[PDB]
């Protein structure tokens, strides 16, 4: 098998290079990732000339033309960033981010770190639960859900888990979308990811659709409000033209992430979008304390302790740092050389958050 | 024949060797454009080329051309590394103690570095100048690398700190490439000077962005090359803007402090300038050191100035006593003022 | 765009011309920066020179909104051009009782209510902050029990029902 | 060279009529590139650091499931096409990548720092050599650890002593480099640090002196960026996606945590936090024996001598102690130290060559 | 072209015309030629007109290079221009660079500006080089005009460099 | 000067040619299709409107 694969280059990859490469080479020029002409004559009709390099730019006149197989040639078609008349039917919608897209449908986290938000859950009880539960209650009350609901509290804080929880109850499908990840070096990228997602939302009815981190994309940004390109500039098309006009408001619904508002754009944030902004508190000694006890089964401690004298001595925390307090009660532990944490051990892992910290 | 030859040469560029391939190739580094595989030249070996080798390739072929000797050459602003300079003791010097904790501090560890191993302890990279202003010791700096046959090195902060990104850090990686091989030089920073010869006082805003990006790079070269013979001259006369930590070793080890000029060192002071000047019979200059208080170096040469003004208007090639009292009045009410 | 709304005016009639934040390419403050982007720049340029085209012609018309006025431009102040400052503040009072009456004519209601009475809980809304109080007002017949959403879920509603300082400190703590 | 001879030159002895001349045919004209896509048709997108960006073929040599998209392949030079795989050490991953093997420093040679010395060894090198304690207790270490005080001591000396003992390699990642102030840098070069250490697990990521990705403020000016604020939530993500059983740590120094993220903070994934404390009477000591060891002491130098008086300098400033008073040995030209040259080196070091004074009156 | 100036037409000769011209006879005297010459007073007084015509009788390149120029928003081309003036007036002996209200660059840094304005003290790096940080030779005439100056001390002045201290006369 | 041209191209260069016939001093104008060469960028014929770069998120409501 060594062997074999070393003469091939003489035989079938004569065959291979000439029509994979000299084709696509021919004139100075299948996932397609580049295209390019130089001086191509044809007589309009199936014209296409069309550069993606951001140097010489070329354009095509004279009618319209729908050609989404084969434009002219086949072999190097591509859009990439600017798109010109009639060579919208074939988009390089091409990439490996298939790491990104999260999708999970009907997940089965109730309360791990989320205990004590059902306040919170509350607020989304109205615009989101129902809904998705029962929409044509909404005929008889003469309104409709808004389009999107905006999320707020402390960055990297109650915008996971607590999603996830009202999505159990409606049965509904979540899909996070990491905002960060929708910026790369292909232009478009967010705009195009946007696309696929009110897609599979017209398929399946009482989906959500979430998206992480939406200060990375927004509805403007340096390189495509102030800059040249266009990412996030037609982001925002598709969160205006398929949600508002097309898409009906009680299947598909849209929820955002964010740590300040005034992060995003003044135009989303107006009435008719954006409407319901959902603060995340922090829980109370009831919702301090039905996390610890959850903590406890996966941590071996002791028969006898109470799990509500360890959520009174803290005072109001974030979901990290109540996770924070069963992870270092096994820290005191090692010092002791025991096998269980004891009642003492969650006490010192208590006042190492208070000292510690000072927040 | 040799007209050519060399006027149909397309040109080559200089790039770092990566890696090397079993297959004959190897892989060199391109500053314009990038890490590209390219043909090792039938008279050079694929054998001997090393990491960050400096090698010739040509641009015609895109191919391996020559090899070249291995040194750090990046771009220069006042960071080319010079030999023995046009500097003396005698001019810049004067004084007891200001040359004596020179040999202690600088010397000794530079020329014999087994003084301080053979007794098993550190020896020191860096020493801190003192003193009031209107000392000279920038003159001085290019004296410790001529007399000790070292190469001295001069880092200026303008150069090396530009608006755009990553200048204040290639340009601090630079000195930290090129201190590798050439170790045994002297360097001397600028912009942190307070001492009076060249002062600017510090940069309130210039040294609030660039400290971060050049003190860390500066001590690895204990922790991380583990480098001798590097001798770091810095001068403050206070800290303020600067890492509050640089007291710890590997950065500030001796300080060594300008003596007031007092009359017995501005003595021999008066007897420098007076073997290149020409002076008349009769002349004390250790009375003319009496007739002043805390003169400076600054103020030494612009007497010295003054009385060969005096003498043009004589027009006699010599100074005679009777100048320099009008010199001495001079400086005083001058230095006297602000 | 100063081109392409003037190509459309040719072949259209009449035509009106609107500029939404006008303090973006309008307001330069002390700076020249519309030197450093020259898109912002020479949009007003050919302004001047669009707005000069048709003199007596009523069907050509330029208009612009906008948050605040910072810088005045006295070259653009004239008759042909924006002159005249219209303010649009907050509606008053009996200014939001005839929009949210609108609002309650688009939705199912019971009709029993009464624009006037609802108008007196308002305080500093607009036409777009009034649309997403009848929002929350429908949400109030939810938590009373009713399948319509009749006058008494609007009182709830309007008053604020969202937010702000909540129950935490009330009558006395 | 004899056992190679009889074994391993026969075997490539009959494929000599082969082996040699089928290598022969790739040619000397060979590039290298960046994948992009990966199919089955033999075909895929391939980048070199010029951006030639050319749709090309695939020859056999290795299956699809060896090429991974985003590392470095061997391309050839005219037609750019496939020709095998290279190593992805070619990528640009991060600016500034150091590897030390070894490090010198140890918990012995850090003086009285044994307090701390168990402290951190829960967070970093117990859970390496002995997890067992979090896995019966089902918990998992915390992989983060917060550095205070000043460099070369509680910066420095902390970080080389538990690589020592844990038997990995001194990563060091310098936490300015981190911020390019570009958009799509900051989270590429986060990525690739647990790339490179999450093959085999053989070394310790170590990042040390943070001024700059620590404070973003509110704006890309006054010493903060826009990058950072992108950075840092991203590398929240890299923290909870990495796991393993402690072979890997990430020690991160900062002056202040204040004006960190706390999204990026995430207690319970950094247990650990290290103050700077005071050196104690047995710090002094275990950095004079070193030194002593090599130098001569006269009969009036003793232990409890120079540990008499002393402001509680740190092991590195008791070290400096050491060389000022083998300088003024060199000057009466011996190489014995006396205890003469001690009391004029201990007012020099801890007054002329450190000014502190202690300025009094409550301050 | 101006009265009065008797006084200083004394103090120009010996600090351009000799230096430039004569000033091997400071070789024989054993000192070095005066780098230089501080002015002080407002502008327009035996400074503008006064300065640009003895350019013309010691036959020297007469170049600007004042305390508000080379002001732009780049971080270190400031003292990098300064860096290639000097360079080059080293070659050509017959030179002369005027600085005209050098209180702008003898300003010092008494807050941090954060962004904006950093620039204040960079721009006294290079000066400094290519005077305080050489020895004493002049291939060049550098003549620092101070408009209003109270407590700033950038090491301008002082006999370190420049020799003459030349006030306006205010009788 | 008065009978030649200066045209800028997406290229970022700069060419300078005298004005031919076929086009008309009004037919140049900036924000325009203008037909050039990809090597030697001259100058040919205009083209008609087409894509004007519309600057999309624009409400077009008649």
């Amino acid at each position: 098998l060594k062997q074999t694969e070393n003469d091939l280059k003489d035989i079938e990859a004569r065959i291979k290079e000439k029509a994979g490469v000299k084709e696509s080479d021919t004139g100075l020029a299948h996932p397609l990732q580049v295209a390019r002409c130089t001086k191509i004559i044809k007589g309009e009709d199936a014209k296409y000339v069309i550069n993606l390099k951001q140097i010489a730019k070329f354009v095509v006149g004279l009618g319209e033309r729908v050609s989404p197989t084969d434009i002219e040639e086949g072999m190097r078609v591509g859009v990439d960033r600017s798109k010109y008349n009639i060579e919208l039917p074939l988009p390089p919608r091409i990439d490996p981010s298939v790491t990104m897209m999260t999708v999970e449908e009907k997940p089965d986290v109730t309360y791990s770190d989320v205990g004590g938000c059902k306040d919170q859950i509350e607020k989304l009880r109205e615009v989101v639960e129902l809904p998705l539960l029962s929409p044509e209650r909404f005929a008889t009350l003469g309104i409709d859900p808004p389009k999107g609901i905006l999320l707020y509290g402390p960055p990297g804080t109650g915008k996971t888990l607590c999603a996830r929880a009202v999505a159990n109850r409606t049965d509904a499908t979540f899909i996070r979308v990491i905002g960060s990840e929708l910026v790369q070096k292909y232009v478009g990228e967010g705009a195009r990811m946007v696309r696929e997602l009110f897609e599979m939302a017209r398929t399946k009815k009482a989906c959500i659709i979430f998206f992480d981190e939406i200060d990375a994309v927004g509805g403007a940004r340096f390189d495509d409000g102030a800059g040249g390109d266009n990412e996030v500039q037609r982001t925002m098309l598709e969160l205006i033209t398929q949600l508002d006009g097309f898409d009906p408001r009680g299947n598909i619904k849209v929820m955002f992430a964010t740590n300040r508002p005034n992060t995003l754009d003044p135009a989303l944030l107006r009435p008719g979008r954006i409407d319901r902004k959902v603060e995340f508190s922090l829980p109370d000694l009831e919702g301090r304390a039905n996390i610890f006890r959850i903590h406890s089964k996966s941590m071996s401690v002791e028969r006898g302790i109470r799990w509500e004298l360890i959520s009174r001595l803290c005072p109001n925390s974030t979901g990290a740092e109540l996770r924070s307090v069963c992870t270092e009660a096994g820290m005191f532990a090692i010092r002791a050389r025991r096998k269980v944490a004891t009642e003492k051990d969650f006490l010192k892992a208590v006042d190492k958050v208070i000292s510690g910290y000072k927040k | 024949k040799d007209e050519l030859r060399l006027l149909q040469e397309p040109g080559s560029y200089v790039g770092e060797v990566i890696k090397i391939v079993s297959d004959k190739k190897v892989l060199v580094k391109v500053q314009p454009e990038g890490k590209y595989i390219v043909d090792v030249a039938k008279d050079i070996n694929v054998k001997d080329l090393k990491a960050s080798q400096r090698v010739c390739l040509r641009s015609d072929s895109y191919m391996l051309h020559k090899v070249l000797e291995n040194k750090a050459d990046p771009l220069v602003s006042l960071m080319m590394v010079e030999k023995v300079p046009d500097s003396t003791y005698d001019m810049v010097g004067g004084l007891t103690k200001q040359i004596k904790e020179i040999k202690e501090v600088i010397e000794l560890p530079v020329k014999h570095p087994e003084l301080f191993e053979s007794l098993g302890i550190a020896q020191p990279k860096g020493v801190i100048l003192y003193g009031p202003p209107g000392t000279g010791k920038t003159l001085l700096a290019r004296a410790v690398a001529h007399h000790t046959d070292c190469k001295f090195i001069r880092v200026s902060g303008a150069e090396l700190v530009q608006k755009y990104i990553g200048e204040g850090s290639r340009m601090v990686r630079e000195l930290f490439v090129m201190a590798r091989e050439h170790a045994p030089s002297i360097i001397f920073m600028d912009e942190i000077d307070s001492i009076g010869s060249t002062r600017v006082e510090g940069s309130g805003g210039g040294d609030s962005e660039v400290q971060r990006t050049m003190l860390e790079l500066l001590n690895q070269l204990d922790g991380f090359e583990t480098s001798k013979n590097i001798k770091i001259i810095m001068a403050t006369n206070r800290l303020d803007i600067l890492d509050p930590a640089l007291l710890r070793p590997g950065r500030i080890d001796r300080k060594i402090e300008f003596p007031p000029p007092s009359v017995a060192a501005r003595a021999e002071i008066l007897r420098i300038h007076s073997r290149k000047m020409n002076l008349t019979r009769g002349i004390n200059l250790r009375k003319v050191a009496e007739k002043m208080n805390g003169c400076s170096g600054a103020d030494v040469k612009g007497v010295c100035t003054e009385a060969g003004m005096y003498a043009l208007r004589e027009r006699r090639i010599h100074v005679t006593q009777e100048d320099f009292e009008l010199a001495v009045g001079k400086v005083m009410n001058k230095n006297q003022e602000t | 765009l100063v081109r392409d709304a003037f190509a459309l005016a040719k072949e259209k009639a009449p035509t009106i011309i609107f500029i939404d934040e006008l303090d973006a390419i309008g307001t330069k403050r002390f700076d020249s920066e519309k030197s450093g982007d020259r898109e912002v720049q020479r949009t007003m340029l050919e302004l001047l020179n669009q707005l000069d085209g048709f003199s007596s012609d009523d069907r050509v018309k330029v208009l612009a909104a906008t948050n605040r006025v910072d810088v005045l431009d006295p070259a653009l102040l004239r008759s042909g051009r924006l002159d005249r400052k219209i303010e649009f503040p907050l509606p008053s009072e009996d200014s939001r009782a005839q929009i949210l009456q609108i609002h309650s004519r688009k939705m199912t209601t019971d009709d029993d209510i009464n624009w006037q009475e609802l108008a007196r809980s308002t305080d500093e809304f607009n036409g777009a902050q009034l649309k997403a109080v009848t929002v929350e007002a429908g949400m109030i017949a939810l938590r009373n029990g009713q399948s319509s959403v009749k006058h008494e879920d609007f009182v709830e509603g309007i008053s604020e029902v969202q937010a702000r300082k909540s129950k935490s400190v009330s009558f006395y703590a | 060279f004899v056992s190679n001879s009889e074994i391993l030159k026969p075997f490539e002895k009959k494929q000599e009529e082969e082996k040699k001349q089928l290598e022969e045919i790739r040619g000397n004209p060979l590039s290298i590139g960046t994948l992009e896509e990966i199919i089955d048709d033999d075909h895929a997108i391939v980048t070199s650091p010029t951006m030639p960006d050319y749709y090309v073929s695939i020859l056999s040599f290795v299956d699809k499931e060896l090429l991974e998209p985003g590392c470095s392949v061997l391309l050839h030079h005219k037609t750019m096409s496939i020709v095998g795989v290279l190593q992805d050490d070619a990528d640009p991953m991060v600016s500034v990548m150091k590897m030390d093997k070894s490090p010198t420093e140890s918990y012995s040679d850090i003086g009285g720092l044994e307090s701390q010395i168990q402290e951190i060894k829960e967070s970093v090198e117990l859970p390496l050599t002995h997890p067992e304690l979090y896995e019966e207790m089902g918990i998992k270490p915390p992989k983060g650890v917060i550095l205070y005080g000043a460099p070369g001591t509680g910066k420095t000396l902390l970080a080389k002593a538990v690589a020592n003992q844990t038997s990995a390699t001194f990563l060091r990642i310098v936490g300015s480099e981190l911020i390019q102030k570009y958009l799509g840098d900051g989270p590429r070069l986060c990525r690739q640090i647990f790339k490179v250490a999450g093959e085999n697990a053989p070394s310790i990521v170590f990042i040390d002196e943070i001024d700059a990705i620590g404070t973003k403020r509110y704006d890309s000016n006054s010493g903060g960026e826009r990058e950072i604020q992108r950075t840092m939530l991203e590398l929240l993500n890299q923290l909870d996606g990495f796991d393993d059983r402690g072979d890997v740590k990430v020690i991160m120094a900062t002056n202040k945590i204040e004006t960190l993220d706390p999204a990026l903070i995430r207690p319970g994934r950094i247990d650990r936090k290290i103050l700077f404390e005071n050196p104690d009477l047995s710090t002094k000591k275990k950095i004079l024996g070193i030194h002593t060891s090599k130098m001569n002491l006269s009969e009036d130098v003793n232990l409890e001598t120079l540990v008499t008086t002393k402001d509680d300098l740190s092991g590195a400033d008791i070290q400096a102690m050491c060389t000022e008073a083998g300088l003024l040995a060199l000057r009466e030209r011996r190489m014995q130290v006396t205890a003469e040259d001690f009391k004029q080196a201990k007012e020099r070091v801890m007054k002329n060559k450190v000014e502190e004074n202690l300025e009094g009156l409550y301050l | 072209d101006v009265g009065g100036l008797d006084m200083q037409k004394q103090e120009i000769r010996e600090a351009v015309e000799l230096p430039l011209v004569q000033a091997d006879l400071y070789e024989q005297i054993g000192i070095d030629p005066p780098r230089g010459v501080l002015l002080y007073g407002p502008p327009g007084t035996g400074k503008t007109m006064l300065v640009k015509a003895v350019a013309n009788s010691t036959k020297a390149a007469f170049i600007r290079v004042n305390g508000s120029e080379f002001v732009h928003k780049y971080l270190g081309e400031g003292p990098r221009m300064v860096r290639d003036v000097f360079r080059l007036a080293r070659e050509n002996a017959p030179s002369i660079i005027f600085i005209d209200e050098v209180d702008s660059i003898a300003t010092k840094r008494f807050d941090a500006q954060t962004g904006s304005d950093r620039e204040v003290q960079r721009i006294l790096i290079e000066l400094l080089t290519q005077m305080d940080g050489f020895d004493q030779s002049t291939n060049v005439k550098v003549i620092m005009a101070t408009n209003r100056a109270d407590t700033l001390d950038p090491a301008l002045l002082r006999p370190g460099r420049l020799d003459r201290k030349i006030e306006f006369p205010s009788l | 000067v008065g009978k030649a041209a200066v045209v800028k191209t997406s290229s970022r260069q700069t060419v300078f040619l005298p004005m031919v016939g076929l086009v008309d001093p009004d037919k140049l104008k900036p924000n325009d299709l203008v037909g050039v060469n990809k090597d030697s960028y001259l100058i040919l014929d205009t083209l008609p409107s087409e894509f004007d770069s519309r600057v999309k998120a624009m409400e077009v409501d008649e």
